[PDB]
């Protein structure tokens, strides 16, 4: 009964599992933004 | 190693949101660590110390040679092809065709950066400008196409890393359930935008209650994961001034498999691009930008300076997973 929904601003990090290593990291403030 | 390369990563993140706090940010912090240090392949003295301090390294610890070694042993596992991954990444330097350059720069580039030496025309503004253009839609494969704008027609030579991310979903979502939903950019401003839904799946989780957000690992089996971190409602700032390789840690030492009833994200794309000369400077690398630069190990004499950092970065999320790429030129003029 748990509800994850992104419909807020949020961070995403993205990783290489064995590195530790952060590829990309953004934030989402406006999914619509131009 | 990988730690300085994510202190780097949330210090740069913080001079990004500095700039403007409520903006869209994107970018590949390895892309702009691994350009720096290709650049430091070629620098001596203070003008070599401040990037290798700037990107977080700690001297003491790692020396220049093992500091080469470990972004060349990084490079080599971020080419990757599978029916989950597809990830690229590449370096090169476009050169004055009559610029000499010594054997041990050359040598080095390709050994422990992958790069090759192209011979450019820069005189010819608009060819070069196409022809470092092309080489980053080509390895971005057409995702950046316009990382270089303008280019001083007396550049020397232009110093580029791009990398290419496309990865499935797991679990995919199904475009049957995407439907329009608010998004709200503050608890009183709120736009319609394409939300996709899954139901009952188990993810890694954590709720931290202290610091009012939730964070889930999607995609987390195989090289790669998405770490997404939720805040509550107008608690994004409070999240960001807890950011750090510490917080990170204890995200993912925290995090727990767990059913999650309903998911919501949206489908969407953002860029953004960006001249970091600024950003560079505060965070201390200095005299590669004034005529006290030393990049004599490049040509065997200081007679280059860098004069613009630019970064590009475009990100993809859809049903069946995300595509993401970026791109960072380093571009030299004589002195
Ligand atoms: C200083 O901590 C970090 C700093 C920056 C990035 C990172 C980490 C980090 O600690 C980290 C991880 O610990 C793990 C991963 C990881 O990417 C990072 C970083 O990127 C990937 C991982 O979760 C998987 O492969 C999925 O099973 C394994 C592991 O997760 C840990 C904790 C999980 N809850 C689970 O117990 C897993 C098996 O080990």
């Amino acid at each position: 009964r748990t509800i994850v929904r992104f419909n807020r601003p949020f961070l995403m990090i993205i990783v290489d599992n064995f590195t530790w290593s952060i590829f990309f990291m953004s934030k989402v403030t406006n999914p619509k933004q131009a | 190693l990988a730690s300085a390369n994510v202190d780097f990563a949330f210090s740069l993140y913080k001079q990004l949101v500095l700039k403007a706090p409520d903006k869209n940010v994107i970018f590949s912090p390895l892309s702009i660590s691994t350009a720096l240090a290709f650049l430091s392949l070629g620098a001596h003295n203070t003008t070599l110390t401040e990037i290798l301090k700037g990107l977080k390294f700690n001297l003491t610890e790692t020396s220049e040679a093992e500091i080469h070694q470990s972004f060349q042993h990084l490079l080599r596992t971020l080419n990757q092809s599978s029916d989950e991954l597809q990830l690229s990444m590449g370096n090169a330097m476009f050169v004055k065709e009559q610029l000499s350059l010594l054997d041990r720069f050359t040598e080095d580039a390709k050994r422990l950066y992958g790069s090759e030496a192209f011979a450019t025309d820069f005189q010819d503004s608009a060819a070069a400008k196409k022809l470092i253009n092309d080489y980053v839609k080509n390895g971005t494969r057409g995702k950046i196409t316009d990382l270089i704008k303008d280019l001083d027609s007396q550049t020397m030579m232009v110093l580029v890393n791009y990398i290419f991310f496309k990865a499935k979903f797991e679990m995919p979502f199904d475009p049957q359930d995407t439907h329009q939903s608010r998004f709200y950019l503050s608890k009183k401003k709120y736009v319609m935008v394409p939300m996709m839904s899954l139901h009952h799946l188990t993810i890694p989780y954590f709720r931290d209650e202290e610091l009012s957000c939730t964070v889930v690992q999607l995609n987390y089996t195989g090289n790669a994961s998405a770490l997404f971190i939720l805040p509550d409602q107008d608690k994004m700032e409070e999240v960001e001034a807890m950011l750090s390789q510490e917080t990170l840690s204890r995200f993912f030492e925290s995090l727990e498999f767990r059913e999650i009833g309903e998911l919501y994200l949206p489908k969407f794309s953002i860029s953004r691009d960006y001249n970091l000369n600024d950003i560079l400077l505060q965070l201390g690398i200095e005299e590669a930008f004034t005529s006290k630069a030393d990049l004599s190990g490049i040509t065997g004499a200081r007679n280059l300076a860098v004069s613009q950092v630019v970064h590009k970065a475009v990100l993809d999320v859809f049903e069946e997973g995300t595509e993401r790429s970026a791109a960072t030129a380093l571009e030299v003029l004589f002195q």
